[PDB]
């Protein structure tokens, strides 16, 4: 159940309300200010890292289940999403429908959106690819 | 006037 | 420089002349004859601003 | 609007003498002459901005500077002027410059 | 004890006339003038033999700077007043007070700024990643000292020549105690 | 506009931790329990 | 910034400026005033310790190397190099950020990690010329900037550092 | 200077060509353009400036340059000016430049 | 399937939180767009600005403060002194003494 959620459900959830549009109307106050802006933020693919922990000093290193249990830490990985920021503007002539046009500003980076706890012995856990000898090295019970 | 800020779905 | 700095009393609008004349009138302890005004604004003959003042 | 400083140059001074000489002859209206000078600034500004590429540098010692109404006024004494090649020795070179950013 | 006396580098003095001036007239008829009301609200004037700058305002106030001596400033201030007089405006010399004196010197050895910043933490303010120089605000007299790793000291805030000498003589012992190596 | 402040990672991190640390499925009870490790069969 | 300093995890001015947008002049003046207030109320009734010192360069090294993904062994060598880097007067007066970055760069080339300076300065936002400019000063004192134990064991040799 | 002469020919040509409309507004005859063109040209060659196709206060033969300034700065004893699109006259010789650099030390 | 990042964890997190790298995006920099435009002015002689106001009022009988400043391009301080002496606020309008002419 967890593998299905992480593999497919996470992407689907973000692909429902990915687009956020803010519309700034003409705000007719003078003939020198008649342009209407439209700023759009869209969420693309989502990436998941291996389990990791960030310390107080800001150093991040791979976290294994044994250390998490002893250090009272949460066994979780990081979530990243590609964000595209687009802005549209057009000349808002009074009493007419607008035709928004791309204004040559389409930024397109990875944004951290929180940490997802990882179930042990899952596709995203370190113990899924570990053999019996590897588990003994990691102080994990086969 | 308007609120000069609105969201389109 | 001061002589050239002094702007000609021929203002764009007659209203401007009256405002200065009224300000000049108010700063006098006693009423001032028209002769004093003529010295202030270089319009000796009967000017519309003078009539507007009345 | 275009500045009238160019009227002090050789081409501007010659035009003033020519127009004024005709004014004395009575063959040109005084008001019309003013219109010519106003258009003279436009053409000189346009051609200078578009049809020149020479570069010259002047090095010397300043003897007097001045700024007022967005117009600097420098006087460089014992300065060497090079064009593009050949240096020119100048005892006293006065500089007058107006705004590069046109004032509307 | 130190055996080295700091050398003055800048003196900021102010003079007044009590008369109103026409900046535009002065700018057009003055040798060295710089009047930009959009940028600054005064006319900047410079002189050559003393090499000093003065900011003459419409209220008759001046701020002479760049003078290397008290007497040299007097000659500069008098010449500045004479220049105004020669223009035609009513200008008379008035109270001349020095508002700030800047001095510099060198101790000729490195100083452990961390040690000074710790022991004398009530006065020092050392921010390595913002300004590479320690700022020591001496309490008596009121003078601000800039201490550099190379052993260069900048003194600013003194109003008389005696205070700057006293400050350095009173700071050398506390500087030698923290000398590097 | 600062993207680092526009996106608050604390929202997702705490929301998942809180719902998992405790049994409160929100912002149902007893959804999450401390795993019993008394014996293998348990 | 004060809170981070008290926790021995002090950040840099640039790091704080990334989130809170305030020009350095106001930032510096406010910090100095704030420190004075703490000192004033400390005597009234502590507040600062050896950590309160502005430089405290040793704290920055673990995070900077982590951003580059270097192993812990390289981090320890950089810490030793930075600690001994304060004995040179020509580098001691430099900014701690440059001191740490250049020290990290020296260790990066010492262990032969395939990471170019073009990316080290891009990640840490330090001019490459400054890194290389500081390397020349730091290149003349290499013998005193390498841990004796590391060279004694044989893990790193002074001949692995390119010379100009 | 060949470049200076070429620009001067352009300036005079532009003035006469552009000013025709205004003169027709004044109702003056066509020959006045020829007279203005002739008299102006003779004055230029008369000046013999270049070859042509045809105290503490402020108090041709004088060398003067008229131009525009892009940015002027100073460092405590030195004035540096970046000028462009100007005409200069030195020792009865005239030159034109797209850009110019001034580097003088204020004693 | 979701994509997993195989890079070092310390590298992936170098762009998160308080990082030495500075943002170089120009998106929605509203403060930057208008804060850049800034220019000062100077109070001109009364005898000239005062005339300018009367011609301006003749063009339109109800002029806003922002429009008035844009046309005059002078500090509000001096303008306020002359504006009150000539006009009144209900939008400023010329006083009946001069308007009724």
């Amino acid at each position: 159940s967890f593998n299905q959620f992480v593999d497919y459900t996470l992407q689907d959830i973000i692909c429902e309300d990915s687009t956020l549009i803010l519309e700034q109307l003409a705000q007719h106050t003078t003939e020198s200010d008649n342009i209407s802006r439209k700023y759009e933020i869209s969420f693309g693919k989502i990436y998941v890292t291996k389990p990791m922990v960030n310390e107080s000093d800001g150093v991040t290193h791979a976290l294994y289940p044994q250390e998490a249990r002893l250090r009272n830490l949460t066994y979780s990985s990081g979530l990243f999403v590609d964000v595209k920021k687009r802005t549209y503007e057009a000349i808002d002539v009074p009493g007419r429908e607008l035709k928004y046009e791309l204004i040559a500003e389409e930024s397109e980076g990875k944004v951290f959106i929180g940490r997802l706890p990882i179930m042990l012995r899952s596709k995203n856990c370190y113990l899924s690819e570990a053999t019996e000898s590897d588990l003994y090295k990691l102080k994990e019970c086969p | 006037l308007r609120r000069k800020t609105r969201q389109l779905k | 420089a001061l002589q050239a700095n002094q702007t000609d009393i021929s203002k764009s609008h007659d209203s401007s002349k009256l405002l200065w004349a009224t300000e000049y009138i108010q700063k006098k302890g006693k009423p001032v004859l028209v002769n004093e005004l003529l010295d202030y604004l270089s319009m000796k003959k009967d000017d519309k601003v003078i009539e507007l003042l009345k | 609007g275009y500045y009238e400083l160019y009227r002090r140059s050789t081409i501007g001074n010659s035009l003033v003498d020519a127009l004024d000489t005709l004014i004395s002859d009575g063959r040109i209206e005084a008001s019309l002459a003013m219109r010519v000078l106003e258009t003279f600034d436009k053409v000189v500004a346009e051609t200078l901005k578009d049809n020149t590429q020479s570069k010259l540098t002047v090095k010397g010692n300043l003897d007097t500077y001045g700024f007022c109404d967005d117009v600097w006024t420098f006087i460089v004494k014992n300065c060497q002027v090079t064009v593009e090649q050949s240096v020119i020795s100048v005892d006293k070179l006065r500089i007058v410059a107006c705004n590069s950013k046109k004032s509307e | 004890t130190s055996g080295i006396v700091p050398t003055l580098q800048n003196i900021v003095a102010t003079v007044t006339l009590g008369c109103r001036l026409d900046l535009k007239t002065v700018a057009l008829h003055a040798r060295n003038a710089e009047y930009n009301p959009k940028r600054f609200a005064a006319v900047i004037m410079r002189i050559r033999e003393p090499k000093t700058t003065a900011l003459i305002f419409a209220s008759g106030k001046m701020v002479v700077t760049g003078a290397k001596s008290e007497d040299d400033s007097k000659l500069a201030s008098r010449k500045y007043a004479r220049i105004i007089q020669k223009i035609g405006f009513a200008a008379k010399f008035t109270d001349f007070k020095i508002q700030n004196i800047v001095g510099s010197c060198d101790v000729k050895f490195p100083i452990r700024l961390e040690g000074l910043a710790f022991s004398h933490g009530t006065f020092s303010s050392y921010e390595p990643e913002l300004f590479p120089g320690l700022i020591y605000r001496m309490v008596k007299p009121k003078i601000v000292l800039l201490i550099f790793v190379s052993g260069k000291i900048v003194l600013t805030g003194a109003k008389q020549r005696e205070e700057i000498y006293q400050a350095f003589e009173a700071i050398y012992p506390v500087l030698s105690e923290f000398r590097k190596m | 506009f600062n993207m680092k402040l526009a996106i608050n990672a604390k929202t997702i991190t705490s929301g998942l931790k809180y719902a998992l640390a405790t049994g409160n499925w929100g912002e149902r009870a007893g959804v999450s329990q401390v795993l019993n490790r008394y014996t293998y069969s348990s | 910034l004060i809170g981070c300093r008290r926790a021995e995890v002090a950040r840099t001015f640039k790091e704080i400026q990334s989130l809170i947008h305030v020009k350095t002049k106001e930032f510096g003046k406010t910090l100095n005033i704030m420190k004075n207030i703490l000192r004033g109320k400390s005597e009234d009734g502590k507040i600062d310790t050896d950590n309160m010192s502005g430089a405290q360069n040793l704290t920055y090294i673990p995070r900077f190397c982590s951003h580059l993904g270097l192993p812990m062994q390289v981090t320890t060598s950089a810490e030793y190099t930075a600690k001994k880097c304060k004995e040179i007067k020509e580098i001691a007066g430099k900014s701690p950020i440059t001191i740490a970055v250049v020290s990290i760069y020296l260790n990066i080339l010492l262990f032969q990690i395939p990471i170019t300076a073009a990316k080290v300065g891009q990640t840490l936002q330090v001019t490459e010329g400054t890194i290389k400019s500081g390397y020349k000063i730091l290149y003349e004192h290499r013998d005193k900037l390498v841990d004796p134990q590391l060279i004694a064991n044989g893990v790193v040799s002074l001949d692995n550092l390119p010379g100009v | 200077n060949a470049e200076a002469s070429r620009v001067y020919e352009i300036i005079v040509e532009s003035v006469v060509n552009e000013v025709r409309e205004d003169f027709e507004n004044a109702g003056i005859d066509e020959q006045t353009l020829q007279d203005l063109k002739n008299i102006w040209q003779k004055k230029l060659t008369e000046t013999k400036v270049t070859t042509f196709s045809w105290d503490y206060l402020i108090s041709p033969d004088e060398n003067l340059m008229l131009c525009l300034y892009d940015k002027v700065t100073r460092t405590k004893a030195r004035w540096k000016c970046s000028l462009k699109d100007g005409v200069v006259t030195i020792n009865r010789n005239d030159y034109t430049f797209q850009k110019a650099q001034v580097e003088a030390e204020w004693v | 399937r979701i994509t997993t990042l195989d890079e070092t964890v310390g590298v992936t997190m170098s762009h998160t939180g308080m990082s030495m790298r500075s943002d170089n995006s120009n998106f929605l920099k509203v403060g930057r767009e208008k804060a850049k435009s800034n220019i000062k002015s100077i109070r001109m002689p009364k005898k000239e600005i005062l005339d300018y106001l009367f011609k301006l009022f003749d063009e339109y009988d109800y002029w806003s403060l922002k429009g008035l400043k844009e046309r005059t391009r002078q500090p509000e301080a001096h303008l306020k002194e002359c504006l009150d002496k000539v006009a009144t606020l209900v939008k400023y309008t010329l006083r009946p003494e001069y308007k009724k002419l």
